[PDB]
Formats: structure tokens, C-alpha cells, sequence
């Protein structure tokens, strides 16, 4: 809106001028990547089921397996993080 | 509250326009031989505007490109000719963002009423003014009031003898 | 994007094997149509060119059709013998290539499955 | 509040333009034999603008390239000719970003009204001025006021005998 | 607030240009026999600009390369000829980034009004000046004011007898 | 604030150029028989520039190589000839990065106005100077002012008798 | 003959946000009455059309 183009003129005027890492942001990015891969695989499989011509079965299965691998990696990382947190928060200070 | 402040703002603007008109109309017509009053239609509405403009790039001479793929095939066997041209072009365009916040209290339409006196000679006869002098007064008042046609300004100067 | 990069070569080779299998099956189907020339793809060249290397409409709105945006050089197989119907499909070569392509497709499946199996076995704990 | 500050700013600008005109009009016409008043239409609207310009690269002579793939094939058997040209080009373009913040309080349109007196000789007859002198006064006032045509400035100088 | 500072800045610039003109116009025309006033249109808008320029590399003589693959095939059987040329080129280009922050308070357009007196000899007759002397005064004023045509500077020097 | 400092910087530069001109113009023309004034258009805009230059390597004689693969095949059966040349070349190029920060306060365009007096002999007749002497004065002033044509410098020296 | 054309455009855009002032005038009607002209005799002479 008006707010949005003010923001975009601000962006350009900082770009002209040019010419804190947070763990929560990284976790959100990783979750978004896993969800995006899963959604892409699901959409491709749905389209292939509906008889779309330009999609092959081997690609569908490979994409599903890659999404499964990514989600398993996410699960294992979550398990390790939870174990570390529960170990740290169980101290006697 | 705020309405009274706006009204006082309008009154001050009108009074200053009146004084500016009187200042130039005094030396030639004379002190008291001229009276003017000004009314001002003002703008107390907060407006914010963002404008985006793209330069046209439909002409190949002014078109700026980043990547271009041109596949051309001609299998001549017009006979069994077979022409095929697949063209993909990515452009970069000029861009101008303007952000404007209009001032509160601007003038929308100014109308001014001016009345002049007659000319009493040494005998005392109230001789009216002439057409050339009236035109000069009109031009001077237009200059003083900042007369413009986009605003829709109206000016009326009439000649009549003042009462006792 | 390292999981995609690690599995890219074998998946792309498998897709190319499927495409060439489709082309070979089309060659076998058209074995008796006159004036047909047998076609095929050079697997190696196409695979390297894919590994080395449309424009969908901009749906800025949330209520408009997504629309559509919409490449292998088909090489002609050199004929073995001349035929009067002008059919260059030599069935012996096509059958040998069909068996070879099916076998190599299965091998690509085995290799890709082994890679995925190892990657999933590493994460299992 | 802010409106009064803007109005005082306008009054000071107008007064200084008036004084500058009077300063040059005094030595030749004489003290008191010239009166001028200035009105100023000012700009109190905050504007911010960002401009992007791309140099055109449609001509191969001024086109800057990073990578170019040109596959050319000609299988001559016009006969059974077969020409095929696949061209892919990636360009680098000139870029100019300009960020501008316009000043608050600039002048949009200036109109000035100037009135001069007649010439009373030793006898006392109010002899009017001449066309050449009027043109000189007009030019001097245009110079003093900073007359410009893009702004839309209007100037009116008339000659008339001053009242007692 | 800031507007008053800008106005005082303009007044000081105008006064110094006036004094510089008067300094050279004094020795020849005489003390008091010359009066000049200066008005200045200034630039109080903050501008920031970044410029990128790429040297063209369309000519093979000035083209700088990092990697080049040229596959050439000619299967002559024009007969059943078959030419095929696959060319891939990666270039390195000259690059110039310029970052500019324009100064606040620069002069946009300067117009100057100068008036000179007549020449009263020992008898007392106000003899006007000559064309050559007027041209010399114009040139001197142009030099003093820093006259330029890109800015759009206007200068007007007229000769007239000063009033008592 | 900063504008006043810039203005004082300009005034000092102009005064020193004036004094340098006067210093050489004094011994020959005489004390007081020469007056000069200087105006300076200065550069108060902060500019930063980075320049990259690549030496061309299109000629095989000046081309520097790291790795080169040249596959050549000629199957002669022109008959059923079959030539095939696959060439891949990786180059190393000369590179020059220049980073420049222009000084704030440099001179853009200098215009100087100089006026000289006449020559009053023992009798007292104000004899004007000669063309050769005027040319010498022009050359000396050009040397003193640092006259250059890239800047766009203008110089005007005129001869006229000084007033009492 | 077959022509497949796909084009993505960039358009000019202008957003204006306006908050009208409270207390503006919608319709103004004015009633004015003038007197007659009583000369030195005292007769109330009416005004003229031009006046």
C-alpha cells in the first residue's frame, strides 16, 4: 500500500547509500525448508496422479524419498537439541 | 479546539492578503480611497501519496536487457519450409518512487472583493475613474493576491463613491 | 541444498534413461509404418549437457489463473539395410538397445536406492 | 503552530524580495518614487524520491557481456538445407541510483506588483516616464525577483502619479 | 529554524557577490556611481547518487576472457556438408563505481541587476557612457558573478542618471 | 554551520589568488594601478570511486594461459572428409583496481576580472597602454591564476583610467 | 502457424491516502438586505440595477 511503497523507496535509498545471528531464525528457516521440500513433493505427486503429462514416476518417488530424508534429519536434530536442553536444565546450579 | 486554530490561520492569511493589496493600492488611489476584503478556502485534509513510474521499454532501442536466449531454426526442404524462432528476454526497467506528504493549510481557492472611491477634484465633484486606471487596479490586485487559474481564483473590482 | 546436489547425477541419469526408453518403445511401435526414420539420443552427451546447464506469469494478485510457461537433439539412427517402404528401423539393434536401456535403468535405480538407504541408515539411531 | 512558522517564513522571503527590488529601483527613480510588494507561493510538502536509470544495451556495440553461448549448425544436403543458431547472452548494464530529498520551503510561483511615480520637474508638472525607462524598470525588477518561466512567475509594473 | 539558516546563507552569498562586483566596478566608474544587487536560487536538497559503468566488450579486440570453449566440426561428404560450431565464452569486464553526495547549499541559477550612473563633467552635464564602456562593464560583471550558461545565469546592466 | 566554513574557505582561496595576481602585476604597472578580484566555483561534494581494468587477451600473442585442451581429429576417406577440433582454454588476465577518494574543496571553474589604470606621464596626460603590454598582462594573469581549459577558466583584463 | 507469447508487465502505481477535515463547509446560503437612498430632501429613492 502507501506504507509498502514508502518502505520500498526507503530500501532503494539505503541500497544507494551502500553502493546479530539468532538461533530461532535459523530453526525457523530449517523448518521452512523442510516444509517447502515436503510440499513440493506432495504437489508433484498430486499432479502426477491427476494424469499430468510432464511428470515422471521416477522423479516423484525420488523427490518423496529426498523429502523423507530431510524430515528424518530434522527429527534427529530436534532429538539431539532436546536431549542437550534437558541435560542443561537438570543441573543443581 | 483545532477548528478554532484553523479558523485563526485562515483569518491571518486573509488579513495579510488584504494588507498586501492595500499596500500597492494606496500610493496611487490614496489612503482610505480603497477597501479590500479577502476570503480563503483552505486545505486542512492530511494527504499522503506514493507514486511509482516505469519507463516504457517496448522499443528495442531503449530496452535494457540482462539475459536473452534466441533459438533460430530454418529447415528448408515455398516447399516444405520450417521456420522456428524461440525468443526469451529478461529486461531491467527504470523506476522512480516519489513519496509526497502535502502540507496542511494550503490555499485551494481565493476570491477577493475590492472597492475603490471616486475622484473629488479641488471643486469637489466626484469624478469617476477611467477604464485604463481600472485595468491597472485589476492587474495590481491580481498580482498581489497571487491570482491563478488552476486554483479557480475570482477577482471583482468595482468603482463607486464612498459614503460619508 | 546438498541433498539435491548429491543425488542430482543419478536422478538425472535415471530420468534420461526413462526418456530414451520411451523413445525406443516409440521406435518399436512404429516398426511397420512406412517412411519412418528410427531416432535415438546420445546418452553421454545429453547427460553432461544437462548436468552443466519457462517464464510463468506473475501472480501478484491472489485471484488470477496461474497460466503456463511451457530439449534433446534427436539423432537419426544410421540404417543397416535399405527397405522399399523407407523404414530405417532395424529391429535387432532396437531390441538390443531396449534390453540395454532397461538394464541400465534398473542399475540406476539400484545405485540411487543404495545412496538413499545409506543416507537414511546414517540418521537412524 | 507550524503554520505560523511557515507564514512568517513566507513573509520574510517576500519582504527580502521587496527590499532587493527597492534597492535597485531607488537610485534611478528616487527614494519614495517606487513601491513594490511581493507574494510568494511556497512549497511546504515533504517529498522523497528515488530514481533508477538503466543505460540501453540493445546495440551490440555498447553491450557489455559476461557469458555468451553461440551454437551454430548448417547441414547442407536451396535443397534440404538446415540452419540452426542457438544464442544465449548474459549482459551487465550500467546503473544509476539517485536519492533526492527536496527542501521544505522552496518557492513555487512568485508574482510581484511594482508601482512607480511620475516625474515632477522644477516647474512641478508630473511628466510621465518613457517606454525605454519602463522597459529598463521591468528588466531590473525581473532580475531582482529572480524571474523564471518554469516557475510561472508574473510581473506587472505600471506608471501612475502618487497621491498626496 | 533551518529555513532561517538557509535564508541567511543565501543573503551572505548574495552580499558577497554584490561586493565582488562593486569592488571591480568602483575604480573605473567611481565610488557611488555604481549599484548592484544579487539574488541567488540555491540548492538545499540532499541528493545521493551511485553510478555504475561497464566498458563495452562487443569487439573481440578489447574483450577480456577467462575461459573459452570452441568446438568445431566439418563433415564434408555443396553436397552433404555439415558444419557445426559450438562456442562458449566467459568474459571479465571493466567496472567503475562512483558514489557522490552533492553538497547542500550549491547555487542553481544566479541573476544580477547592476545600474551605473552618468558622467558629470566639470561643467556638470550628465554625459551618458559609451557602448565600449558598457560592454566592458558587462564583461567585468560576468567575470565577477561567475557567469555560466549551464546554470542559466542572466545579467542586466543599464545606464541611467542617479537621482539626488 | 558547515556552509559558513565552506564560504570562508572560498573567500580565502579567492583572496590568495587575487594577491598572487597583484604581486606580479605591481612591479610593472605600479602600486594601485592594478585591481583584480577572483571568484571560485568549488567542489564540496564527497565522491568515492573504484575502478577496475582488464587487459585485453583476444590476441594469442599476449594471452596468458593456465590450462589448454586441444582435441584434433581428421578422418579422411574433398571426399568423405571429417575434421573436428575441440579447443578449451583457461586464461589469466591482468587486473588493476584503483580506489580514489576525491578531495573536498577542489576548484571547478575559476573566473578572474582584472582592471588596469592608464599611464599619466610627467605632463599628466592619461596615455593608454599598448597591445603588447596588454598581452603581457593577460599572460601574467593566466600564469598567476593557474589558467586551464579543462576547468573552463575565463579571464578578462580591460584597460581604463581610474577615477579620483 | 503457431505463436506462443508470454509477457510479464510492471505497471505505474499511485496510492493516495486522504483524511478529510472535520468542520468543512458543504453549502452556504446568504441573505442580504439593503436600504433605500434618502436624499437631502428625504425621499427614499431606490437603488439602480447596476448598483
Amino acid at each position: 500500500a502507501i506504507q509498502g511503497i514508502e518502505g520500498v523507496i526507503s530500501q532503494l535509498q539505503a541500497t544507494a547509500m551502500a553502493a546479530t545471528v539468532s538461533f530461532a531464525g535459523q530453526l525457523h528457516a530449517a523448518l521452512d525448508r523442510i516444509s517447502d521440500r515436503q510440499a513440493a513433493a506432495r504437489v508433484q505427486a498430486e499432479k502426477f496422479t491427476l494424469g499430468e503429462p510432464g511428470i515422471a514416476l521416477n522423479d516423484v518417488m525420488a523427490d518423496m524419498q529426498k523429502a523423507s530424508v530431510s524430515m528424518q534429519m530434522g527429527i534427529q536434530v530436534r532429538n539431539k537439541l532436546v536431549a542437550a536442553y534437558q541435560e542443561v536444565m537438570s543441573m543443581q546450579v | 479546539d483545532l477548528n478554532d486554530a484553523q479558523l485563526k490561520f485562515a483569518n491571518d492569511v486573509e488579513s495579510r492578503i488584504q494588507r498586501r493589496i492595500e499596500a500597492i493600492l494606496s500610493p496611487i488611489v490614496g489612503n482610505g480611497n480603497v477597501h479590500a476584503q479577502v476570503t480563503a478556502q483552505l486545505d486542512f485534509a492530511n494527504k499522503e501519496q506514493t507514486e511509482e513510474h516505469y519507463s516504457p521499454n517496448g522499443d528495442a532501442s531503449k530496452a535494457t536487457l540482462r539475459s536473452r536466449q534466441l533459438n533460430i531454426s530454418e529447415q528448408v526442404g515455398a516447399g516444405p519450409r520450417s521456420t522456428q524462432r524461440n525468443e526469451t528476454s529478461n529486461y531491467e526497467v527504470d523506476r522512480t518512487i516519489r513519496h509526497t506528504k502535502m502540507n496542511v493549510g494550503d490555499i485551494e481557492r481565493l476570491s477577493v472583493a475590492v472597492v475603490v472611491n471616486y475622484k473629488t477634484l479641488a471643486d469637489g465633484k466626484p469624478l469617476p475613474l477611467t477604464a485604463d486606471q481600472m485595468k491597472q487596479i485589476e492587474d495590481l490586485t491580481r498580482e498581489a493576491m497571487g491570482f491563478s487559474d488552476k486554483r479557480g481564483d475570482t477577482l471583482n473590482v468595482v468603482n463607486s463613491p464612498f459614503s460619508a | 541444498d546438498r541433498l539435491d546436489a548429491a543425488l542430482r547425477f543419478q536422478q538425472e541419469a535415471l530420468n534420461l534413461r526413462a526418456q530414451r526408453q520411451e523413445i525406443l518403445a516409440a521406435n518399436i511401435a512404429n516398426a511397420d509404418t512406412p517412411g519412418y526414420q528410427a531416432r535415438d539420443i546420445d546418452f553421454a552427451s545429453e547427460l553432461k549437457k544437462v548436468m552443466v546447464r519457462g517464464v510463468a506469469l506473475t501472480l501478484t494478485s491472489s485471484h488470477h489463473i496461474p497460466a503456463q510457461a511451457v530439449a534433446v537433439d534427436l539423432l537419426y539412427r544410421v540404417p543397416d539395410q535399405p527397405s522399399l517402404d523407407g523404414n530405417t528401423v532395424d529391429m535387432d539393434r532396437e531390441r538390443t538397445q531396449f534390453a540395454d536401456n532397461s538394464l541400465k535403468y534398473q542399475m540406476g535405480l539400484t545405485v540411487l536406492g543404495s545412496q538413499l538407504k545409506g543416507m537414511m541408515n546414517v540418521l537412524q539411531g
